[PDB]
């Protein structure tokens, strides 16, 4: 069964760095495009970035300065090394597979399978 | 007064129902043609 | 109904306007399988069940 599990969220100080994981099972990244999407408490889903199968990275151009998406194909997992987390970086971070194949209807987000997402909050303690 | 209906004992799996306006010395002659072509 | 005792209603012998369902903002989930939602009004269907 195709299932995406994220881990690594929690409390994080302002101005620090926090690494997130997208340990995937049921499929490999050698032929699929993978995306990271955030979710504010008061706003909708905001697309962070995308990892292609050949290693090509694209990011949100208002968020390029502080995210990094990498793979570990030996462990079939995706990495997200975020730095300098401020107050608006509090989000529930979903990792999802892109649908470049057949789409049964119109999708607002273009994702065929989603993750449960991990929650990150930034405050004093 | 119509008070006797004995045409069936059960009705299990329906696929089509259609309620319509009534079609109807011997005084009336009623001709009907029923055909089953391509369903 | 409850999900274990889910109700099924036959829709038949009528004209169905699916453009008022897909364009409605009331539905949070609208996932169609085997048919496009904008092509629904251009097809005629048999054995429709809700
Ligand atoms: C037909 O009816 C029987 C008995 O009511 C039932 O077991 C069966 O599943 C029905 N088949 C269909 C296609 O509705």
């Amino acid at each position: 069964e195709v299932q995406l599990v994220e881990s690594g969220g929690g409390l994080v100080q302002p101005g620090g760095s926090l690494r997130l994981s997208c340990a995937a099972s049921g499929f490999t990244f050698d032929d699929y495009a993978m995306s990271w999407v955030r979710q504010a408490p008061g706003k909708g889903l905001e697309w962070i970035g995308r990892m292609y199968n050949n290693g090509r990275t694209s990011y949100n151009p208002s968020l390029k300065s502080l995210v990094t998406i990498s793979r570990d194909n030996s462990k079939n997992t995706l990495y997200l090394q975020m730095n300098s987390l401020r107050a608006e970086d509090t989000a529930t971070y979903y990792c999802a597979r892109d649908n470049l194949g057949y789409r049964p209807s119109e999708n607002l987000y273009g994702m065929d399978v989603w993750g449960q997402g991990t929650t990150v909050t930034v405050s004093s303690s | 007064m119509e008070s006797e209906f004995r045409v069936y004992s059960s009705a299990n799996n329906c696929t089509f129902e259609y309620v319509s306006q009534p079609f109807l010395n011997f005084k009336n002659l009623r001709e009907f043609v029923f055909k089953n072509i391509d369903g | 109904a409850s999900v274990y005792a889910w109700n099924r209603k036959r829709i038949s012998n009528c004209v169905a306007d699916y453009s008022v369902l897909y364009n409605s903002a009331s539905f949070s989930t609208f996932k169609c399988y085997g048919v496009s939602p904008t092509k629904l009004n251009d097809l005629c269907f048999t054995n429709v069940y809700a």
